[PDB]
RNA sequence: UCGCCUCCUAAAAGGUAACGGAGGCGCCCAAAGGUCCCCUCAGGCGGGACGGAAAUCCGCCGGAGAGCGCAAGGGUAGAAG
RNA sequence: CGCGGGGUGGAGCAGCCCGGUAGCUCGUCGGGCUCAUAACCCGAAGGUCGUCGGUUCAAAUCCGGCCCCCGCAACCA
RNA sequence: GGCGACACACGUGCUACAAUGCCCACUACAAAGCGAUGCCACCCGGCAACGGGGAGCUAAUCGCAAAAAGGUGGGCCCAGUUCGGAUUGGGGUCUGCAACCCGACCCCAUGAAGCCGGAAUCGCUAGUAAUCGCGGAUCAGCCAUGCCGCGGUGAAUACG
């Protein structure tokens, strides 16, 4: 919660804002899980890092206010014995 | 009680202020 | 009498018996009490159907209650799930969804204990 | 209809959220109805008051201006 | 009383909209609405046949008819049920009395249902009659809510001389039945 | 194993044997009896709150596969149900 | 082959007779007391009743086949 | 990224299960500490957190500050409740490069377990035990119910 804010990292922000106005779209690996997502992100395929590797996450219109690490979970589970 | 943040008694305990403990003297 | 679907409050006191409705209590009550110019201190047992229908009309129109309210919080969470979202997963597995160490008691959210061997 | 052991069913008067029904014709004449979902409130003569679908709708508005 | 608003409303603007719409040559072929059967499967009261006379009293109140008491057909163990015992009340209305109830139902009961985004559109039985289940009985006007000890619903069967659902839906829409489309 | 009942063996009347093949009886019903009146199943698909393979309800199709206190056989809704 | 008995939580017994509800001791699991283990105390989990088929509304329970188990008998030759 | 995992098990705690009690309004009485890279009166906007402005103080000299219980007055009428506030939904404030994982706080909705706890087990001999608030260290902020301290009201009971 920020408001005068909406923090996104400038590093991918570049490569995304490009893939509108370049005209072309493809797979982009970023470490920034602190950033928020959209509008010009939607439909882009972004690889987010969980600490281990880069997870493909497809993007849509109800992912909007959600930070990029929501969709890249950090812990491996599958329950118990 | 001291854990109702929506009460006077609660607020005092958590140490905070608000609509249920507005700051005036 | 009856408001917001059925939900009949009775006797007691009118600002209190207003809490017994889904979506309402404390604030949202003592507000619509003067907004309809009704004495809160009175008892829902007796009052003019006048102050009764003014009272249902406000409430049932103002905000969403009961069915549609629960239907909204439903689909809100359905939205968090199936979007693959983190919080969604914590709903999917019925585990605590904000902060909250789960090594020890989550119990309210986790269910009662299911013990196993050492 | 066998005489005896039967509700009376006499012409009545009935009211509601808006108007009456002169129709009535029921046992226990003069009854008080909560709301007819058709006074055309509540989904009929569709009011659609306090509408839904704001949650995908809002996160896009306060979002990229700030 | 042979007047009954909705009855009138059927001849005096439902029938014509129907002939106009399906193009009926014969006066009879245009669908007539016969026999709505209200039935409480009440097997709730099974050992207590005392509970039942309260429930039958309540059906009468909202119908104008005391219901027949159904009885068990075959004995079946999985839930109790001796071969003889009463399952529930079942009452047939027609002819005026069905209309005077069907009116009250349309303008009062179904409105008083919590939520209610409308009657199910698929419940037509394919030879074109319509059934619909209800849960609580205090959504009727004739019920005082302090006379309910417990909550027993009912299945409602509406039979029509329509040969198909397409025609049966039309008759029922035009009568004012709030379908969920 | 020993008397009684049903089916087969039994060779299309009856009868017909074996330590031949298979099952039942030693009761029950004051309604499960007499009569007059009425009613018609099982099952299948569709529809219906709690109702689930199945409680009850509504539609259509269903010549008997149901029922007839208990074993089998014959019989039987134009009733014996 | 013959006649009798049995087969049920991990172990050992009950329940079957008289249809509708599975019980008892040990063991196992969680806690307690002890420096600690045992003893001891407070809690719990655990069986589809050998198997297939049949009767009834309903089968651990009544019936029939088979698969094991123990006992008995197998004489005059 | 993890140390924050969660089928579970134990230790120390906090908030309770209410009427010697809960809520609201008014009315009082402390000590010890901290702060001009800070403590911020007072005024305005805001339901509020907070944000604008902005005076004093190197501080027995200004600020944190309201102490709380108590007191008075009215409300609740034994009810899983005006008890209890865990959980979750939505809306926001702030620190910080940054609050998905992991922050604290405010409002709106949600209101769970719980009706004094099996076997067992702890502390305390007086201004103590109970109970009520307050300050500091660490520190951007904070998961502090912790720790170290300060005063308020204030029992019972020791045959042996
Ligand atoms: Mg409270
Ligand atoms: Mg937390
Ligand atoms: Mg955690
Ligand atoms: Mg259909
Ligand atoms: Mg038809
Ligand atoms: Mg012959
Ligand atoms: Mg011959
Ligand atoms: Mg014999
Ligand atoms: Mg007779
Ligand atoms: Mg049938
Ligand atoms: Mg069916
Ligand atoms: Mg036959
Ligand atoms: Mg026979
Ligand atoms: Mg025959
Ligand atoms: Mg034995
Ligand atoms: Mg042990
Ligand atoms: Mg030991
Ligand atoms: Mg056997
Ligand atoms: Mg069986
Ligand atoms: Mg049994
Ligand atoms: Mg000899
Ligand atoms: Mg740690
Ligand atoms: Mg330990
Ligand atoms: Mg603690
Ligand atoms: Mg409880
Ligand atoms: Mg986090
Ligand atoms: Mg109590
Ligand atoms: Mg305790
Ligand atoms: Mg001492
Ligand atoms: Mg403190």
């Amino acid at each position: 919660s920020l408001k005068k804010g909406v923090f996104v990292d400038d590093h991918l922000l570049e490569k995304v804002l490009e893939l509108n106005a370049k005209g072309e779209k493809r797979l982009i690996k970023t470490w920034s899980r602190r950033s928020t997502i959209v509008p010009e992100m939607v439909g882009h395929t972004i690889a987010v890092y969980n600490g281990k590797q880069h997870v493909p996450v497809y993007i849509t219109e109800n992912m909007v206010g959600h930070k990029l690490g929501e969709f890249a979970p950090t812990r491996t589970y599958r329950g118990h014995g | 009680g001291k854990g109702d943040r929506r009460t006077r008694r609660g607020k005092i305990w958590r140490g905070t202020y608000g609509k249920y403990r507005p700051r005036k003297k | 009498a009856r408001i917001a679907g059925v939900e009949i409050p009775r006797n007691k006191r009118v600002d209190v018996a207003l809490t017994y409705i889904y979506g309402i209590g404390k604030a949202r009550a003592k507000e619509a009490l003067e907004k309809t110019g009704i004495n809160p201190a009175t008892r829902v047992k007796d009052l003019t159907e006048a102050e009764v229908v003014r009272l249902r009309e406000y409430v049932e129109n103002t905000w969403k209650l009961e069915g549609e309210l629960r239907a909204e919080v439903a689909a809100n969470i359905k939205r968090l799930m199936d979007i693959g979202c983190y919080r969604g997963l914590r709903h999917r597995r019925g585990l605590p969804v904000r902060g909250q160490r789960t090594r020890t008691n989550a119990r309210t959210r986790k269910g009662p204990r299911k013990t196993v061997a050492a | 209809m066998k005489e005896g052991i039967h509700p009376k069913l006499v012409p009545a008067r009935i009211i509601c959220g808006c108007g009456n029904v002169i129709e009535t014709y029921s046992t226990k004449p003069e009854i008080y109805v909560e709301v007819c979902s058709k006074c055309h409130p509540f989904y009929t003569g569709q009011q659609r008051f306090v509408d839904t679908e704001g949650r995908v709708e809002r996160f896009q508005r306060r979002y990229g201006d700030s | 009383p042979l007047d009954v608003a909705l009855k009138r409303k059927y001849y005096e603007e439902v029938r014509p909209e129907l002939i106009r719409r399906f193009g009926y040559q014969n006066v009879w072929e245009v669908p007539r609405l016969e026999k709505v059967v209200i039935n409480q499967g009440l097997g709730e009261a099974k050992e207590d046949a005392r509970i039942l006379e309260k429930a039958a009293q309540e059906l009468a109140l909202i119908t104008g008819q005391k219901p027949a008491v159904t009885r068990a057909k075959k004995s079946i163990s999985n839930f109790k049920l001796r071969k003889g015992m009463p399952i529930g009340l079942r009452v047939t209305l027609r002819r005026d009395r069905m209309w005077i109830f069907l009116e009250k139902l349309l303008n009062v009961a179904l409105p008083r249902i919590r939520d209610f985004r409308g009657l199910n559109p698929n419940s037509f039985d394919g030879r074109g009659n319509y059934n619909l289940g209800l849960r609580e009985q205090l959504i009727f006007p004739e019920i005082t809510y302090d006379m309910v000890d417990a909550l027993r619903g009912m299945d409602i069967a509406v039979v029509t001389t329509a040969e198909t659902d397409e025609e049966a839906r039309a008759l029922l829409e035009l009568l004012g039945f709030p379908f969920r489309k």
